[PDB]
């Protein structure tokens, strides 16, 4: 088959700073008809893939001219002159000369911006949920830059590490930061059996954790 | 216009077949081939097959044995049908124009012998609001559902900025999704925030307006 290899696997880069991604095939992409079939796609989180370039250097309609396609035979290169907040996502490369119409493995593009602390919010189990067998306390730690963060729960001081489910958002196309949510979940009774619920996030912006909590005895 | 809208089952039981209908529009099936590529979670875009304008197809060796791509030139519809689906064939299936690259919305396939459980949408409201007229953040929780595809929105798309929907997480074989919204302090009391949810599988359309509380 035609093995397509994209070298930069991941790539962080400051907005306005140049970014090249390389795609190399195990076979020449120049066809007998005289053309070389190589197109660069882009798949932002959530949405479907979008082709930016085709025929190694031709640009699709609407595709901003900050993208440069070049290469020949087996060595092709993509180039964004100045990366903007909307360039985030994974880039793929495919070849349409040989039949398995193979794809490159992908190149994650992560936009470097300054650090930002999470904007933590705490939420108590809504009565409607309480009417069921359990209760879930949710904590929203959003808008921090470095994806790495860690939230530790506490119930009356005694830290909770069981019954917690965290979830990250993946870089936001605007404001380019990250987000996460942690949900501690107990049994209805095991819930109202306590008083203070603590959600605390340790990020690099400070040396002491960010703490958000609530008391069942007061709003 | 030009867009390939697709349709198919989100859940399948092992061995059972999968059939997805790509209904293209904006161009001619007698002039463009339609590709079928899928995307195994984490893995990536894998090419499965194609049917050219001349009705002639080309398949990926690895799938040929159980793939059947057909179409209807006049109805503007391609027909993808794979057989003997195993759990690792769980992915998002696409339909992408051969030429001017237009792709489909995608169709996710879960391959398990498990329920289709309808979600429980519980609102999330701040016990005590922020006196400083800066921001107020509300949330929505969608617990207990199976086939991962589920849509969520705020004030039916009207509320777009400040929305953060976190991918659903799976615990004891169930998914839980969660979304947030951060309006200014002034908005929540005056403007009516509501989280509209819908798990396409059980046909569950729900609306949860975030209301004030106090304990």
């Amino acid at each position: 088959d035609v093995v397509m290899t994209q070298t930069p696997l991941t790539l962080s880069v400051t907005i306005g700073q140049p970014a090249s991604i390389s795609c190399k095939s195990s076979q020449s992409l120049l066809d007998s008809d005289g053309k070389t079939y190589l197109n660069w796609l882009l798949q932002r989180p959530g949405q479907s893939p979008k082709r930016l370039i085709y025929l190694v250097s031709k640009l699709d309609s609407g595709v901003p001219d900050r993208f440069t396609g070049s290469g020949s035979g087996t060595d092709f290169t993509l180039k964004i002159s100045r990366v903007e907040a909307e360039d985030l996502g994974v880039y793929y490369c495919w070849q349409g000369t040989h039949f398995p119409r193979t794809f490159g493995g992908g190149t994650k593009l992560e936009i470097k911006r300054a650090d930002a602390a999470p904007t933590v919010s705490i939420f108590p189990p809504s009565s409607e949920q309480l009417t069921s067998g359990g209760a879930s306390v949710v904590c929203f730690l959003n808008n921090f830059y470095p994806k790495d963060i860690n939230v530790k729960w506490k119930i009356d001081g005694s830290e909770r590490q069981n019954g917690v489910l965290n979830s990250w958002t993946d870089q936001d196309s605007k404001d380019s930061t990250y987000s996460m949510s942690s949900t501690l979940t107990l049994t209805k009774d095991e819930y109202e059996r306590h008083n203070s619920y603590t959600c605390e996030a340790t990020h690099k912006t400070s040396t002491s954790p960010i703490v958000k909590s609530f008391n069942r005895n007061e709003c | 216009q030009v867009k390939l809208q697709q349709s198919g089952p989100g859940l399948v039981q092992p061995s059972q077949s999968l059939s997805i209908t790509c209904t293209v529009s904006g161009f001619s099936l007698t002039c463009y081939g339609v590709h079928w590529v899928r995307q195994s979670p984490g893995k990536g875009l894998e090419w499965l097959g194609v049917i050219w304008s001349g009705g002639d197809t080309d398949y990926n060796a690895a799938f040929i044995s159980r793939l059947s791509i057909t179409k209807d030139n006049s109805k503007s519809q391609v027909f993808f049908k794979m057989n003997s689906l195993q759990p690792n064939d769980r992915a998002i299936y696409y339909c992408a124009r051969r030429g001017g690259d237009f792709w489909g919305q995608g169709t996710t396939v879960t391959v398990s012998s498990a329920s289709t459980t309808a979600p429980s949408v519980y609102p999330l409201a701040p016990v005590s609001g922020d006196q400083t007229n800066s921001s107020v953040t509300l949330g929505c929780l969608v617990k207990g559902y199976f086939p991962e595809p589920v849509t969520l929105t705020w004030n039916s798309g009207s509320l777009s900025s400040g929305v953060h929907t976190f991918p659903a997480v799976l615990q004891s074989d169930l998914y839980t999704l969660s979304s947030s919204v951060t309006v200014t302090s002034s908005p929540w009391p005056s403007e009516t925030i509501t989280c509209n949810v819908a798990h396409p599988a059980s046909s569950t359309k729900v609306d949860k307006k975030i209301e004030p509380r106090g304990c």
